[PDB]
């Protein structure tokens, strides 16, 4: 059961340098067992490899960014990070860190970590408001999430209890160049009253955190 | 070097009946060739490695065929829950690692015509200055749908934009959310707000409105 996380700034400069690092667990990095790796995926597009690691020290890079990947590992930490310099908009993606099995078996990316959204811009990070869009035999609730940046947020329902019927919807860039987006859930009409609807606002990139309770009106 | 080329870029079937997609390679392979699922937002999962042999908890329903330069993936019965992106992926006994573009499979289903709820603006967010009139369509089917704002009985252009869910998993339908941006000092402006929704499982285009100030 191997898992991987990363931990990355989000928002990098362009022309500035990535740095993202995956803690591993459940396994130590200075196993023989392994390559580690990193893959990213731009917002509608596919899966691209861009580089991974054994233990020696044995770096393989994409031919395509070979350039500018750096790719270490740290086995007092179990960690392995990943160095992108000279980061472009086309940089832009969803980061992944995974492992891959070197000696038992094909090489496949056994486990993933989540993913880790880098967006290369000079735009300040903006943590997001919060609006209620109060209810009124089916009945629609949610949370209006605006003026953030730069993405993702991360909405729940009563700390994850709720997870039927609910839609967060993608988030729309804005005249302004904020996101927004809208989360939904479809409940009872009965419960309205004797069921409480909280939804639960993570931005990262702002280390913001809000909980906004919806009532009915 | 090598090059992986999937084929097709995005398909369209019915639940049950029987899909196939096709990955190319630039040599003679021979390598690996191994099938990921990846449903949006999340990482992707491994279905089958070195071309036929299915990763573990893996549905029967998926079966892998090929060697050399061609290579199929095969979902003996399409199930809601395959809405997904499939990539094959390529490797040696050491790296460097190809993906394919992906192959995005979508479901066709029942006509579903849409639930429609309006939002107005919340009195939070009127605090702050801004006027956003929310309009919801839950868990329709097909995704092609027409949404209009009219305010006082005036069509309006420009200050609306919308966004759309993936297929959902388990019964195969969109949701789509309606967003018109107002300021508050013209939110105040009017009193009719309405949003139309035109779709083909409606007989007739359906209005929801709220008068402002009346609850
Ligand atoms: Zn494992
Ligand atoms: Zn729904």
């Amino acid at each position: 059961q191997v898992q991987l996380q990363e931990s990355g700034p989000g928002l990098v400069k362009p022309s500035e340098t990535l740095s993202l690092t995956c803690t591993v667990s459940g396994d130590s990095v200075s196993s023989t067992n392994y390559y580690w790796g990193w893959i990213r995926q731009p917002p509608g597009k596919g899966l691209e490899w861009i580089g991974s690691i054994y233990y020696r020290g044995i770096t393989y890079n994409s031919p395509s960014l070979m350039n500018r990947v750096t790719i270490s590992l740290d086995t007092a930490k179990n960690q392995f990070s990943l160095n992108l310099s000279s980061m472009t908009a086309a940089d832009t993606a969803v980061y992944f860190c995974a492992n891959s099995i070197a000696v038992s078996g094909p090489l496949y990316f056994h486990h993933w970590g989540q993913g880790t959204l880098v967006t290369v811009s000079s735009a300040s990070t903006k943590g997001p408001s919060v609006f209620p869009l109060a209810p009124s035999g089916t009945a629609a609730l949610g949370c209006l999430v605006k003026d953030y940046f730069p993405e993702p947020v991360t909405v729940s329902w009563n700390s994850g209890a709720l997870t039927s019927g609910v839609h967060t919807f993608p988030a729309v860039l804005q005249s302004s160049g904020l996101y927004s987006l809208s989360s939904v859930v479809t409940v009872p009409s009965s419960s309205l009253g004797t069921q409480t609807y909280i939804c639960n606002v993570n931005h990262k990139p702002s280390n913001t955190k809000v909980d906004k309770r919806v009532e009915p009106k | 070097d090598i090059q992986m080329t999937q084929s097709p870029s995005s398909l369209s079937a019915s639940v049950g009946d029987r899909v196939t997609i096709t990955c190319r390679a630039s040599q003679s392979l021979s390598g690996y060739l191994n099938w990921y699922q990846q449903k949006p937002g999340k990482a992707p999962k491994l279905l089958i490695y070195a071309t036929s042999t299915l990763q573990r908890g893996v549905p029967s329903r998926f079966s892998g065929s090929g060697s050399g330069t061609d290579f199929t993936l095969t979902i003996s019965s399409l199930q809601p829950e395959d809405f997904a992106i499939y990539y094959c992926q390529q490797s040696y006994s050491t790296p460097p690692y190809t993906f394919g573009q992906g192959t995005k499979v979508e479901i066709k289903r029942t006509v579903a015509a849409p639930s429609v709820f309006i939002f107005p603006p919340s009195d939070e967010q009127l605090k702050s200055g801004t006027a956003s009139v929310v309009c919801l369509l839950n868990n329709f089917y097909p995704r092609e749908a027409k949404v209009q704002w009219k305010v006082d009985n005036a069509l309006q252009s420009g200050n609306s934009q919308e966004s759309v869910t993936e297929q959902d998993s388990k019964d195969s339908t969109y949701s789509l959310s309606s967003t018109l941006t107002l300021s508050k000092a013209d939110y105040e402006k009017h009193k009719v707000y309405a949003c139309e929704v035109t779709h083909q499982g409606l007989s007739s285009p359906v209005t929801k409105s709220f008068n402002r100030g009346e609850c």
